[PDB]
This record gives structure tokens, C-alpha cells and sequence, in this order.
């Protein structure tokens, strides 16, 4: 009833993704895997699994890159939500991986231009108004089928505040703002309980928007942290394919475009999915004044990313 | 015997009752000073002595209804109507045989009473009391009947006017001062409650454990309402069973 | 490897109760029932379910009821979770579920001291305060090892605000204060998302507060809410045999005894659950000044109840 | 989106069932309880389960039973699954529940006659061919979609069989035949694992035979198992629920029309669930030489049931 | 509460099945990573996932190996199950895998001899007596709780088995005999519904027994499978753990010790796991010519296996 496909499915983040979503996927539905290279032995090992219902196709491209490739044109028919996870492993890498985006995204809407778009590409605040400009200029656009993934914010942000405060767990944290260094604002006085006091509270948002650095520290520069985007991505686009065909309407977080809302175009606020993609964009809510300074730090900096994507676009 | 007798009379069952057809009257007095256990089995003793008695049979009914023993209290009320739900249809046609009966009635309203139809045991109460107006017991148990059924208007227009008939009934100062906990008047309450302990305690004062045993739940209740009244001096003063200052 | 007893397992909401904890609970637990009739016949009805590694043991009843029933003596050793479910289907609903309710806790406790009760019986502000007299006075008596179900409120007010605000959906919502008509106190909020309107979410709270009434008004008084009420009791006892085994450490909403904290000496507040019943008892929170206004008026009746269930 | 229909609704049975079937439909459907007596009150009682995405509909019909009741006929459209559950609580009683089987099922398939059919009322050899005449009488019959609710066999023979052979579970026991007293017929053959003994087979099975009449011995004839044929029903509505909007492909075993096959027209044997009800009819496979005269004298039975719901069903 | 320890985190197998295991394991649990190089960037990647109730621990490896690290000795203090994926990434590779698996095995069980042993690493019938005579050498071996992963091969044989038979779906497929090319043995006879015509079910066991070389073959010789491998290690471990807990009493086809029953020692058979590893070990079960003939050659071949595999631990 579903088709996904991944997009770079023989890196490092896209093989654990097409893992979770081989073993998450509901019954009916098919995973399509595309790489430059990799994308043959990566198909033919999530078919070993048994996972009744489930089958696996996939589309190799040529190893030397070139614009719009002939396999990925074919595998794009049919496909209902892209996920977009190719880049290659500051400005150095934004040039490039902008282009790659570029391609891709100009690629797969060109078969299938009612699909969601979900970017994973790691410059999320520079890369998503880029896919926008894309699909612009391809003469399809849909403000409620682009989203950013931004969840990985959302599970850190989780994840410390229970450690601080564990005889008890909370489900979520709201985070809006974007997702680089400082355009990450964590809202721990919209979550029911206690707060552990200021000036701890000040370190844990503080690492929030640090502890993507941290992972890297500790592998001596070798590499990022590949697992928890994966199952961040994985989730996330669980959560869209459920939405999909009615079976949830759940309220998450993500890097989506305000027509209107926000002063900022790109703002992540949190949204409610449907079977049209976003159904209702929620406003941000009641805020402290140290929150409030945060979120006015950040959206200037997502200005000028904005700005640079869609400059870097033409 | 003569001396129990001649005591019971003056409202005063303390001294007869240590002075102790002896085990019926000896088991139908303890069950006017709360001491259930104590009355039951002076009831089993006389109904081993003789089954054939109905006072006794009466008595054993009245006791397992207030014990919460439905099953003991309906194979008394049985026994009862031999001497002389299938239990109620056995009672029904003792009241349709003889609709002149205060016995009938006042084993129907029993009856009722643990039956949590509250409603009907009023009417055959009433019914009862009315035929013989003279009788301490009934007027009891209606008025018992009244009280546990909520609702405790009429401060009591028998039991507590049974009171005016046998003033030292021990079981009348434990209803009323229940009633009085039920609308929230715990000063008078706790007179009536240490009036029972006095009535209880006697002359004689007995020290015996059974006696201690029923007065325990007595001091437990004067205790229990001394709290809502943040009466702690008094509470402090309970617990050595001193009546002294209370009265 | 927790033994669950089901006190009134025969009647309307122990049944579907019964039923529903047998396909929740965890594998390698018993199921314990016991009613004064009916018993053997629902547990001969429910040992027919497979549901590998689940048993099912059962007590009889006896003649019309006796105090301290051998049966239940023989049934409740070695009893973790006790779910006291019972009482007859306005002002006479109370004595007699009390009187029932002290027999049943005084017979259970005397066995299986250290063990949690939860209260599904009706009068709750008031037999949950009458279950804690009659533990103390056996001698044992842990503040922690004693709730009073009343799941039913939060999950009627979940449904009654998630049909004003479709398509937003939230899991749970807060409610504190008691389980009556007056004393029941939705937090509105402490919820995400933009609440619908004022002189609309008024609504909404008198009608979770008079909900129960609708129930019995449709069933024309031949009943009331067995399903939702069996519903909610499963989800309690699911959440504390969870919390006992160390499989999680839920937050939850229960008429407990407030040990110091707030005045009223049991108030229904958001708990959190643990290994040795109950961890850290929450703060209410925050609160805008029509659900203080609210809230301050529900206390005095939920201070009149504890204070009627006390003196009996 | 599905739209599940339970018919008889406010008694023993019907009553946990339709609370079973709320907590366990998808997101997105509805429910439709319908009784001639206390619709409404069960109705607004599953109502305030929170649940988020599932509707609940009721239609409450008359206190003197009206054959083509006006509300039930509204209650149906739109209708995917009929769960008939519906019976007064041996030929005193197959008399009076195979006359309103007959009439439930012919107002409902009525309005709409592209839905499946699942028969929860007991008489079942009898019940399943009576629905089946009533069908054909309308005017449009499809042998796919319309089973006859047995599942409660597998429960019984499956917790016997663990219990016997514990730790070594298994997850379920395929039995064919029937379904009343000797038309049950467990294949304990076709299973994994080192079964235990002869002599110690034949009394589970002889066990498995005489298990309904056991709780009503238990319940002092008060009544049924009223608890495990909620659960069994609610357990195949779910799998044909969850087939019917493509969500699984499940192999069961159910009371249904026998097309070529068996000589029985009516047998139970295993079938494949799918889009269109029943896609694939499953031989029973190898048996040995105990359980093919216990399948002769159960298909042997089955035939005189068959005939006597024919008969009666033609009056 | 337990503690689940992966020796060789940071490998390819390794990574994937520590992400799965701290998603799929229970409340109150514990991880343990280690490896040679790369634990710590893993263990600082699995630890911002949210997943309340379940912590981290690692211990970082050394200088070029040297036997019996402290860093193991420290790790391994109070560990419930160890699974071992650890080697090279076709003589060489046995004897190098041989030498890591016997001091791997020797270290941990120095500190938790009661402990149960997951062996997931690739010559299974060469490493598993290999694992038992390290064991039996420091004195302390229980046969019921060494275990042989080799699930690899059921996940195989049931997806072919159910592509075949569309729509008809069976849950798993009997396997024995080994975890080679020539000694695993489809036991499709004793599988519910009608099978396919013979002629068929001949080219679908031979699909099964040389499935592992197809996915190097499709890598074009880069490397091997990993994805599957991963889940299927992943399995094995949650019934394992799940049945130490109390949790489950699962039937599972495990490469164990044989007391008894087959006159190979160390065979492939059903198994019933309990609180104390395995509690009762099954009959294969009637089987066809074909399938005994099967079973003749791979116990014929497995002799040999595990004579070599016995001949270097001395």
C-alpha cells in the first residue's frame, strides 16, 4: 500500500535506517534502496530476512556520478515518501552536499511529484529551503510534504533531562528553533513534573546543543554519530507512514516551512501529520524569558542560513 | 438468682450479671452491655441446656444479627419457629397463620435487618412496638433499626424513651452516641459514650478479660471521637482507661 | 512472578476485569478469584484460554456471608496485588460497602501484610480512608502500599477533550481533587497544545464531573459503567504489578494518602510508582485561578467524606 | 476503514466481546452495537474509554421483537463485518435461536450484502447452513464470506495439550470436524514436538469433546462459558478484520462452505483469510489410522446436522 | 535486572546488533561494549538515544592486542550473557578467528564462570568446540549454557519457503545439522500445509545451503552479510535473555553439546530454553529419505569439523 525509498542506503546511516524500517514496516509494504555504490549488496541482505509482506527492491547508479541517472528515474515511480540520507562523510561540505541534494531531489520529484520529501542531509537548516527552491523551479511545490528531520534534538534533550530527574521518565521534550549549535532551543517548562533547578537546567540545554560534537570528540575525528540519526530517521519516517494511510495522527517536531506563524520562513515548529502530510501547524506556546532570549538568538541565525541556502540555490 | 432478679429491675445489669433459666438470663443481660461473645455463649450453653426455648432462640438471632453472621442468625430463627429466602417464606406463613404476633414481627423486622432492607424492617418494628409499647427490647431494635438505616431524625421517640422506661440500658447511650457521631455532635456523643463506660464499669468493677475485651471497643470509639474534636489532653488520658476525668 | 487476587471476581465489573488482566498479565504470574458465588464457574471459564504460563487459582464462597471466610484465609497467602472489587450493584451505598470492604481488608491483611491494595469499591473518597482505619488497626499499615483507583476520571476526560480538538491528540490528561460529582477537578492545563475556549471547556468539565449519572440514566436504573470501570481497575493493577516487578516506573494519578504535603490527608495527586509501591509523591503544579477556585471548593467536600468515612 | 457491526450486543457474550473489539480495532473504525434491549446503555459505556480515532454508533430496536426491524436496517449500511452473537441464555432451544438467526441475517444482508458474515450463536453445525439458505433466498450468496466461528476448540485443545507438555508450548492445535459434542476432532499428529502417550492422548481429546458442558457442571446450570467465546470471537473478528484491509494474511480454521473438496458440504477445515474473505481451501493433510474413524463419525454427524438445519431452515 | 556484554561492539556485525539489542531489550537492563578500538565512539552514540531504563557501560581496548586485557577483566565483572562477534573482516581465517574466540572466552569466563555464551562468530563448528574446551580447560563448562548461534539459516530457509508458497505463510522453518554450506539440512517435511512439488524443493534447499555465498557475490568480494547476521544474533540474544528472566520458555534450534541423543557431538538440534540455559533437548523428529540422506552427509561432514576445531585447542 506504501512504497518507501532511501536514498543513499549503503552508507553508514542509511543501512541501520533500512534495517529499522525492514524490521518496522507494515505488512503490504516495500522498501526501495538506492546508492552510487553499495545498493546490490545491501538489497540482497534485508532479503534473507523473512518479513512476510515485505518486498525489497532496489536500483544501482552509476559509479561516476551524472545528473539525473536512468536507474533512479525508474525506481522513483510509485514511491510515496523519499528519504533523502546521501552525503558525503564547514562550507567544503555544504557546497557539496547542496548539490547532491539538488540533484536527487530534481531527480525522484520529477517521477513523482506527490511523494513526501523527508531530508536527513546533515546541514538540515541550509538543505531543506534548497529542496524548496528545487522543487519550485520543477513547478511542484507542497509547503506540507517537505519536512527536515530534527528528532535526534528531541531524543538528546529526552534523554538528559531523565537522567537528571530519574525516579521519573517523560515521553518527549519539545525543541523548536533549527538544529546546528546555538539554533537548538530545548523547552523544559512545557514538560509535566519538577524542573531540576537553574543553573543545572542551563548546562543541560548547553549540552543539548553541544553533544553532537561530543560523539565525534570521542571517535577521534574518525567519524559522527551514524546510529542514533538512523534510528532517528527511522522513526521519524515511521511516524510519516502512519500517517500516510490513516493509521495515527500523531503531533511531532520538524524543521517544516510557516506560511505565516513565524517571522522566520523555516522555523521547526511542531506540526500534526495527516493523510495530506501536515494537517495543522501548531503555534510555539507560553515560553520563559530565558527561552524567549534563546529563540530570539536563534531565529537570526536561521535567517541567515535560509538565506544562504536559498542564495546557493540561485 | 433472687438477688439478680430483684437488681435487674433498678436498670443496673453490671452486679447482676457478676452475680451469675440462669444461663437465659445471665446470656439476655450480657447482650445489653455490648459483650456479644460473652452473651453467645451463655446462649449456646442454654440452647445445649434446652433447645425448645424460644427466648433463647430470640436472643441467639438477635446477637448473630448483630454479629453479621446471617447464617447463624437464620438457622436461630429456624430453630426459633420450629420450637413452637425458604427462612422468610417459612416466616411469612407464621405472620399469615397469627397477623397478631409481636414475636412474628419483631423476628420478621430481624430479619430484615440483615437483610440490608432497612425499609421493611422500619414497618414491622413500628408494627411491633405498637402492638406492645411496654417492652424495653423492641423499642431497641427499632430504634437500632432507624439509626442504621441513616437518617436519624427523631432523637428517639422509644430507646430513649425505652429510657424512660429501663434508664441503665447500656446499648441505648452506644446508639445514641452513634447517632450524635452521624451529625457531626461529638461533644454529647462522647458524654453518652463515657456514661456507657460508668454503666459498663458499675460498682463492683470487674477486671475480668472478657470485660476488659468489650469495653476495649467502647474506649476505642470515645478515643475515635476525642480526635475530630482535637481533644489530645483527653486522648493521652484514655489510654489508662481513667474515667475519672472524662466524667 | 506476582500472585494477583481478584476479590468479586463474579460480579459485573469483576468479570471483565478478570478477563482482562488474564491477557495482560506477565508470563510465570497466577490469577487468584474469589466471590461468595460464582467463583467456580468463572474460573472454570477462564482456565480454558490458553495463555501459556499463566495459572488460574480460585476459592469458593460459603453460606450467607460469614466473617473472616477460611476461603479467603486459604486463597490470599503469598498474595502481592489485592484488587478489593465488590459491593452491592445514594446514602445506603456507603454502609454497606463499608461494612464488606472493613471484613474483606481484615481478612486479607492478616495473611499477606506486605502486600498493595487497590480499592475498586464505589464511596471512594470515603472506603479508601476506612481501608487505612482498619489496616491500622491491625498493627501494620505502609501509606505507599495503599491506593484508591481513579483512573476512570482521567480517562473520561482524554476522551471528552480529544473529541473537541480533532485532530490533536494527547494521552493522558491530569485530574486531581476526588472521584464524586463535586470533587473531581480536570487540569486542563497541563496539556499541549491550544485549549479550545472558555464557557466551552466549562462544558467539558461539568460534564466529566456528572459523567457517571449519564450512564446510569441511559440504562434506564438498571445499572451503571461496568466496562469503562473494569477497564480502568485493569490498567492500575497492570501499571502497579509493573512497577513491583522493576519493569518500569509509571506516573499516575491515585487517591492516596497525602503524607504531609497537602492539608487534606488524602488528596488524589500524580504519584510515581516503584519497587516498594509508592516512590515520590508530585506536586500538583501550576493551576490558573478558575481550577483554584475549583479545587478549593472540591477540598471541603473531600475533607467531609474522609471525615464520614473515619467515624464509621 | 472498517466498519464492525455486533449484533446482540447488550448480552453475556456480546458485552465483552464488543469491550474486547474496542481496545483491539484500528485506528479509524467504527463500531455499530445494535440489541432489542440495552443498546443504549452499553453503547455509553464504551464511550468514555478514551481510544482515540474509533467511533462507537448504536440502534436500540423494540421491546416486542419486530421481524425487518427499522433500526437495524439503518444500522447496517455501510457495513463491512456482521458479528452475529445473538441467543436466548437441545431442541427447545435450537427452535427459537435458529428463527431470529434467520431473521438477523436477512434484514442485514439486506442493505448490505457485500459483507462478511461471522456466526457467533452456538447450534453451529445448524446455524452456519441456516445462514447460508437465508442468503441464497435474498438472492446473492458468496461462500467466501461466511464463516462459522469454531475457534474456541483450538483454545481448549492447544491449553490442554500445554499443561500436558509443559515447558514445551505450542502455538496453536488445528482440529477439523464440527463443532458440538463428537463432530470435535483435534489433530494433535501435526504438531511439533514429542507428544506424550496413547491412553494419555485420549482422554484430552475425549476432554476437549466435553469441555462445554464441564463449565455449566462448574456453574451449577446457572449458564455458559460466557468468557472464552467472547475472547474467541473477538480473536477471529480480528484476523478477519485485520485480512480484510490487507494488513495480514492469516491461516485459520473455521466453519465454512465446503466448495468440491470433502464430501461434506459444510466441514471445518483450515482456510487462508484475504481481501475477499477465503482465498485458499487447505486439505487437512496426513492423519493417522485413530483419527480417521473419530473424522468418519464426525463427518458422519455433521451430515444429519447439516440436513436437520436445511430442513428447518426450508419450512 | 541483567547485563548483556558484546564483545567486538564496533565491528559491522557489532554495531547493528548493539543498536537493536538496547531498543529490544527489557526495563532495567544494562549494555556492555567492548572492542580493541571504537567502543567508546559507539558507546557515546548508543547513549543519546532516549530509551529510559536501560544504561551503557564500555571499556576501551588497548595497544595491539595483548592477552587478557584488564580492561576485559574489569568489564566483565557481573555479566549475564556474552556474545561474542568478534573477527577478521580460508584456513588463515579459522586459525586467527580460533586464536582471538580461545583467549576472548578465557577472559570473561575467568570472572563470571556462570555465565551464558552466545558464539555468533562465522566457523561455528570449528568455534564452538573450540569455546567448550577453553571452558573445560579453566574448569568450569556447563553444557547447558554454551550455545551456538545459527539462526542465520532459519530466516533463510522461512522467507524462501514463504516466497514459494504465497499467500500461505508458516512462522519458522526446522533446521539442522550445521552452520556450513553442506551440513545445514531444511526440514520442510514437518511444516504445516501442502509443500510444492519435488524438483522445486530440491533447488530451494540448495538456495538455502549456498545462500552465504550469494551476498558476496553481490558485494562484488567487499565484504559479507552483515545486516542479517546482525538480526539474527540479535534474536537469539532476547530469547536467551528473556528465558533467563522468567519471561518466556522459547523453543530455539541452537548449535549445543549433544549428551545423548545424536552420536555427533556437538549437532544442531531443537532445544527448550529455561532459567538455567537448556532445560530439555528434543528428538529431530521424523523426517523423508531424502532429508535422512541429507542429514547422513552433514553428520558426516560435521565429524570432521569439529575435529579440526578440537585440534588446535591443544
Amino acid at each position: 500500500m506504501v512504497n518507501v525509498a532511501v536514498i543513499g542506503a549503503a552508507g553508514g546511516i542509511g543501512q541501520s535506517l533500512s534495517l529499522l524500517l525492514l524490521r518496522e514496516l507494515p505488512f503490504g509494504s516495500t522498501l526501495s534502496l538506492y546508492d552510487v555504490v553499495g545498493a546490490p549488496g545491501v538489497a540482497a541482505d534485508l532479503s534473507h530476512i523473512d518479513r512476510a509482506g515485505i518486498t525489497v527492491k532496489h536500483a544501482a547508479g552509476k559509479l561516476p556520478p551524472v545528473p539525473r541517472d536512468p536507474a533512479l528515474t525508474e525506481l522513483a515511480e510509485g514511491v510515496d515518501v523519499f528519504v533523502i540520507v546521501a552525503g558525503v562523510p564547514r562550507d567544503d561540505l555544504f557546497n557539496v552536499n547542496a548539490g547532491i541534494v539538488m540533484d536527487l531531489v530534481l531527480t525522484c520529484a520529477s517521477v513523482s511529484p506527490n511523494a513526501c520529501f523527508c531530508i536527513v542531509t546533515n546541514p538540515v537548516n541550509s538543505t531543506t529551503p534548497i529542496a524548496a527552491q528545487t522543487l519550485r523551479k520543477i513547478g511542484v511545490y507542497n509547503k506540507n510534504k517537505l519536512l527536515g528531520v530534527s528528532l535526534l534534538d528531541g531524543l538528546r534533550a529526552t534523554r538528559f533531562i531523565n537522567n537528571a530527574r530519574h525516579p521519573l521518565v517523560v515521553p518527549y521534550v519539545p525543541v523548536v528553533g533549527g538544529h546546528s549549535d546555538v539554533t537548538i532551543v530545548p523547552l523544559y517548562s512545557q514538560i509535566p513534573g519538577p524542573l531540576p533547578d537553574e543553573s543545572t537546567l542551563k548546562e543541560i540545554r548547553k549540552r543539548v546543543q553541544v553533544a553532537g560534537t561530543e560523539v565525534v570528540k570521542a571517535k577521534a575525528g574518525r567519524g559522527s554519530a551514524t546510529l542514533s540519526m538512523a534510528e532517528a530517521g527511522a522513526r521519524f519516517t515511521m511516524h510519516v507512514v502512519k500517517a500516510l494511510m490513516g493509521l495515527d495522527t500523531p503531533m511531532v517536531y520538524a524543521y517544516v516551512d510557516t506560511d505565516g506563524e513565524h517571522e522566520c520562513p523555516f522555523l521547526a515548529m511542531p506540526v500534526v501529520l495527516g493523510k495530506n502530510g501536515i494537517e495543522r501547524r501548531l503555534p510555539i506556546g507560553p515560553i520563559t524569558t530565558v527561552e524567549k532570549e534563546m529563540l530570539e538568538e536563534a531565529v537570526g541565525v536561521v535567517k541567515k542560513n535560509i538565506a544562504k541556502g536559498e542564495t546557493f540555490a540561485r | 438468682m433472687e438477688e439478680g432478679i430483684a437488681m435487674l429491675q433498678l436498670a443496673n445489669m453490671a452486679e447482676a450479671a457478676l452475680a451469675f433459666e440462669a444461663w437465659r438470663r445471665l446470656g439476655t443481660t450480657q447482650a445489653e452491655n455490648e459483650k456479644d461473645c460473652l452473651a453467645i455463649i451463655a446462649l449456646n450453653h442454654a440452647r445445649m441446656l434446652d433447645p425448645k426455648d424460644i427466648a433463647v432462640h430470640a436472643a441467639l438471632a438477635v446477637s448473630h444479627t448483630n454479629e453479621h453472621n446471617v447464617g447463624a442468625a437464620l438457622q436461630s430463627l429456624r430453630s426459633w419457629l420450629l420450637s413452637q429466602r425458604d427462612c422468610c417464606t417459612l416466616l411469612y406463613a407464621a405472620v399469615e397463620m397469627n397477623p397478631n404476633d409481636p414475636q412474628l414481627h419483631a423476628s420478621l423486622g430481624v430479619l430484615h435487618n440483615l437483610s440490608h432492607r432497612f425499609d421493611e424492617a422500619a414497618k414491622n418494628f413500628r408494627r411491633a412496638v405498637e402492638l406492645r409499647p411496654d417492652d424495653a427490647h423492641m423499642w431497641n431494635k427499632l430504634g437500632a433499626t432507624l439509626a442504621n438505616g441513616n437518617r436519624p431524625q427523631e432523637a428517639l421517640e422509644a430507646y430513649n424513651r425505652a429510657l424512660d422506661i429501663n434508664p441503665g440500658y447500656v446499648r441505648v447511650m452506644y446508639n445514641m452516641a452513634v447517632s450524635y457521631s452521624n451529625m457531626a455532635q461529638y461533644p454529647l456523643a462522647a458524654k453518652h459514650i463515657t456514661r456507657a463506660i460508668a454503666l459498663q464499669a458499675g460498682g463492683t468493677n470487674p477486671q475480668g478479660e472478657g470485660s476488659r475485651i468489650a469495653t476495649r471497643g467502647l474506649w476505642d470509639l470515645l478515643r475515635m471521637t476525642l480526635n475530630l474534636m482535637d481533644r489530645s489532653d483527653l486522648v493521652e488520658a484514655s489510654w489508662q482507661q481513667d474515667l475519672t476525668p472524662f466524667l
